[PDB]
This record gives structure tokens, C-alpha cells and sequence, in this order.
């Protein structure tokens, strides 16, 4: 329907928005005289009854409702508004981080393929917000995937204003690390400033986001000539048995030109130079995922 | 009884030239069909006949009218070997006796879309043939 039940007491009214709009009409409930309607702490009475029917068109008539008796409260009813223009949903609460395609407002990754995963999101607004997050595996016949609360990670400043993230963790109940994937992981984020509802959806597979931890105890040793052995070992967070999932490498010396080598194992030979650092990252070896960021140990 | 090591180097051709072509009644490999290192222990016969189908399966699309028509394939494109190599090494899954073969010019989408779907296909199966490569061999 065009108003629905959110969360107990809070309900969101999808809101048609143009010049002159009807909006929708709200019929509320009580949960028997006296019964006295306000809307957020003003005592302006607007009805009598368990029933009580408003005409919602702008922001000014959302809010939250209490029927009143004899100066007693007794229930609440929080309306939240969902707007729409000429067909699409509001999307201002949310910034577009526009990759890896557009209208790209959450972003997730995993580390292996557990199902446990983490998804972020930005926004230049501070206070007021709410956020809840749901996630599932299929959409016809749901399978369970179980998420955290959403909290603030992270605080930077982007030109003149200061961008917020925001991150949920988020596990599959019942994951197969070692399946094809055929049916999508949906995260589902709710998002409340103030009076306005919103809300963002993501569809991927696990295998999609993967990005692996970086090579762990990057290590030198120098030969006798400039020949130097380098060694490394899989991140701990990384799916196991390593006879299984396996993971590929890329071996780089660089200065502050670009010396790549592509290897299988947790080893290589490398020619160092003055001021120069050996650098290796990590990926899936049998689907292109992302690399990992680059572990790195200076020459000498 | 399947040649490991040969079925891990086709395997992992598959998987290079699967993204070098790509840079609802599909046979997936499901969670019940034994393809995880315990279920490879206990008895690898399960997973290697759904690695099986589903090589036959998208050998069938490869060589059918999706990929042959037009637009028509750049004359140095990775599906010619693609589809050799699928078949390569379903022949190499099959032992003796038994018998386990069984509109719109907008229809590129498809080509990706079966080709996205046979890189996470041929990730498994690179990884079921590495794994029993490595512990199920002499
Ligand atoms: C993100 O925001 C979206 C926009 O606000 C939001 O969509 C809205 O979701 C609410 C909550 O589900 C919808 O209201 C409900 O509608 C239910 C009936 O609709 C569906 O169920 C019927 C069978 O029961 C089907 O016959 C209908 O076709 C319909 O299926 C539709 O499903 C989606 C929408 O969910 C739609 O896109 C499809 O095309 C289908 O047409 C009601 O049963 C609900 O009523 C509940 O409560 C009442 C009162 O207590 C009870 O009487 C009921 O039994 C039931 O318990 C409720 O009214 C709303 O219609 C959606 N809007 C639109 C425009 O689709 C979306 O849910 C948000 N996302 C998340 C994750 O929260
Ligand atoms: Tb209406």
C-alpha cells in the first residue's frame, strides 16, 4: 500500500511530488474521551476519537502524531515521508560514489569466501540520521544472511565540506564457501534524515567482491650480486585449504620505471636498486576479483 | 581413475581463456555435489560428473547459434579455443562404460551473460582439479 508499517509506530507515506500534488490520505489509530491529537509538541488539537484522518502533501504535515487523554499520553504515531518525482525515489540522503557504474550508493567487500562481507556508505549530512541494514541470499525464497548495526567508520574532509562513512558487517547464515554462486547476495540499507525515508539496494556475488587481504611476512635475502629472494605467505583471512583457493600473485620493484612479475608461488627473484621497494599483492587465481593493496619492504 | 594433473592444466586454460573472450536452467555446482574438499575426499565421482554436465552444457552454447552467427567473432577471438578446450576436457572426465553425454540482433547480451556464467563455472572446476591434483595423487 502507499503508507506501510517501517518499524513499530513509524510508518512511511510514499509521497507522489508535484506542483499542487492531492498527497495521501492517513487514517490513524489509538492504541475513550478526551482524545485529543497534536503533532510534535505543539497543543493544537486536530481531533477527537481513536480514528483520526489527515490530508499528508508536504513534509510539514509528517511528524510525529499522539492521541492524548486527559493529559496523558497514550500512543505515538512517527510519519516518515518516501518522495517521489515523476517515477524515481529521492536519493539525497546517500552520496553516489559513482564506481563501478552510476548510481552506485553502497559498496561491499569480502575477504574470502566465508559469506562474511562489509558494505560502506557516504554521506555529507551529520546528525538525524538512521540507518538499518537487511540482507539475503535469492529474493523469491530468501536465504538467511544475518547483518550488524550500521555505525560511523570514518570522518574525511572533501573540499570545503567533510564527507561520513558509515559500515555494517554482515554474514550468510548458511554459507558454502566452495559453490558456484547462481543466486545474488541483496543488502538492503534503510535511511532516515529527519522526516524523509529512503532506501538503497545491492545486488552482487560473494565472488564478485572479493579482495584479498595483502601477502603477509614479506621478507628479503640478498644473494652473493643484486639478486635478492623474496618470500611471502598467504593473508590469514584467506579461505582455506590453500590447495583449494588458491590465490595469484604480482611481484614489483619500483623506485621513486616498473619491473612486474606474475607468479603462482610465495617466492621470487628480484633484481634491487638504490632507494627502490619490492611489492607484492595478491588475487584470486582462477577468477579476476581485485588485487589486494600491495605489501611492501624497501631494497637493503 | 581421472587424470589429475592433465585435468588441472586444461582446467586452468579454461579459466584464462574463459576471461580472455569476456575481460534459471543452467547446471550450476551446487553445495550438495560434493565439489568441496571434504565432499572431493569422501567420493569425487558426484563432482566430477556435474563438472561433466556442465562442460557439455556450455560446449553446446558456444557452438551453437549465439556464437556463430553474427555479429561474427573477431577472427582471433579466445571462444574458437574456448570451445576446444571445454571439450578437451570433458573427454578426459568420461571413462569406459559409461555414458554420461546426455530474436532480437540484441542477443550479445547473452554472449556475456553465458560467458560471465562459465568463468565462475570453470573457477570451481580449476579449483576441484588443483586440490585433487595436490592430495588425491600419487
Ligand atoms: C524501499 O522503499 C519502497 C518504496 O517505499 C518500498 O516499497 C513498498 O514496500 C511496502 C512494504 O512491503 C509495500 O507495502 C506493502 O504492500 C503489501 C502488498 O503488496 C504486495 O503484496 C501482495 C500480496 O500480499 C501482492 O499481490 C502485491 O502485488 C504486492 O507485491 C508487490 O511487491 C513490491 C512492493 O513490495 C512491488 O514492487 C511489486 O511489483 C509487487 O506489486 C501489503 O500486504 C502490506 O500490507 C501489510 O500491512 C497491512 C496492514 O497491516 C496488512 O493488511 C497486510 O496483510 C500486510 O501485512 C504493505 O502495504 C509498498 O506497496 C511498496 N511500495 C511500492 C510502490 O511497491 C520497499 O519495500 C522498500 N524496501 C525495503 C527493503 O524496505
Ligand atoms: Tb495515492
Amino acid at each position: 500500500l502507499e503508507i506501510w508499517e517501517l518499524k513499530k509506530d513509524v510508518y512511511v507515506v510514499e509521497l507522489d511530488w508535484y506542483p499542487d500534488a492531492p498527497g495521501e490520505m492517513v487514517v490513524l489509530t489509538c492504541d475513550e474521551d478526551g482524545i485529543t491529537w497534536t503533532l510534535d509538541q505543539s497543543s493544537e488539537v486536530l481531533g477527537s476519537g481513536k480514528t483520526l484522518t489527515i490530508q499528508v502533501k508536504e513534509f510539514g504535515d509528517a511528524g510525529q502524531y499522539t492521541c492524548h487523554k486527559g493529559g496523558e499520553v497514550l500512543s505515538h504515531s512517527l510519519l516518515l515521508l518516501h518522495k517521489k518525482e515523476d517515477g524515481i525515489w529521492s536519493t539525497d540522503i546517500l552520496k553516489d560514489q559513482k564506481e563501478p557504474k552510476n548510481k552506485t550508493f553502497l559498496r561491499c567487500e569480502a575477504k574470502n569466501y566465508s559469506g562474511r562481507f562489509t558494505c560502506w556508505w557516504l554521506t555529507t549530512i551529520s546528525t538525524d540520521l538512521t540507518f538499518s541494514v537487511k540482507s539475503s541470499r535469492g529474493s523469491s525464497d530468501p536465504q538467511g544472511v544475518t547483518c550488524g548495526a550500521a555505525t560511523l567508520s570514518a570522518e574525511r574532509v572533501r573540499g570545503d565540506n567533510k564527507e561520513y562513512e558509515y559500515s555494517v558487517e554482515c554474514q550468510e547464515d548458511s554459507a558454502c564457501p566452495a559453490a558456484e554462486e547462481s543466486l545474488p547476495i541483496e543488502v538492503m540499507v534503510d535511511a532516515v534524515h529527519k522526516l524523509k525515508y529512503e532506501n538503497y539496494t545491492s545486488s552482487f556475488f560473494i565472488r564478485d567482491i572479493i579482495k584479498p587481504d595483502p601477502p603477509k611476512n614479506l621478507q628479503l635475502k640478498p644473494l652473493k650480486s643484486r639478486q635478492v629472494e623474496v618470500s611471502w605467505e598467504y593473508p590469514d583471512t584467506w579461505s582455506t585449504p590453500h590447495s583449494y583457493f588458491s590465490l595469484t600473485f604480482c611481484v614489483q620493484v619500483q623506485g621513486k620505471k616498473k619491473d612486474r612479475v606474475f607468479t603462482d608461488k610465495t617466492s621470487a627473484t628480484v633484481i634491487c636498486r638504490k632507494d627502490a621497494s619490492i611489492s607484492v599483492r595478491a588475487q584470486d587465481r582462477y577468477y579476476s576479483s581485485s588485487w589486494s593493496e600491495w605489501a611492501s619492504v624497501p631494497c637493503s | 581413475s581421472p587424470a589429475w594433473t592433465q585435468c588441472q592444466q586444461l582446467s586452468q586454460k579454461l579459466c584464462t581463456l574463459a576471461w580472455s573472450a569476456h575481460p534459471n536452467d543452467v547446471p550450476h555446482i551446487q553445495c550438495g555435489d560434493g565439489c568441496d574438499p571434504q565432499g572431493l575426499r569422501d567420493n569425487s565421482q558426484f563432482c566430477l560428473q556435474r563438472i561433466h554436465q556442465g562442460l557439455i552444457f556450455y560446449e553446446k552454447l558456444l557452438g551453437s547459434d549465439i556464437f556463430t552467427g553474427e555479429p561474427s567473432l573477431l577472427p582471433d577471438s579466445p571462444v574458437g579455443q574456448l570451445h576446444a578446450s571445454l571439450l578437451g576436457l570433458s573427454q578426459l572426465l568420461q571413462p569406459e562404460g559409461h555414458h554420461w553425454e546426455t530474436q532480437p540482433w540484441q542477443r550479445l547480451l547473452l554472449r556475456f551473460k553465458i560467458l560471465r556464467s562459465l568463468q565462475a563455472f570453470v573457477a570451481v572446476a580449476a579449483r576441484v582439479f588443483a586440490h585433487g591434483a595436490a592430495t588425491l595423487s600419487p
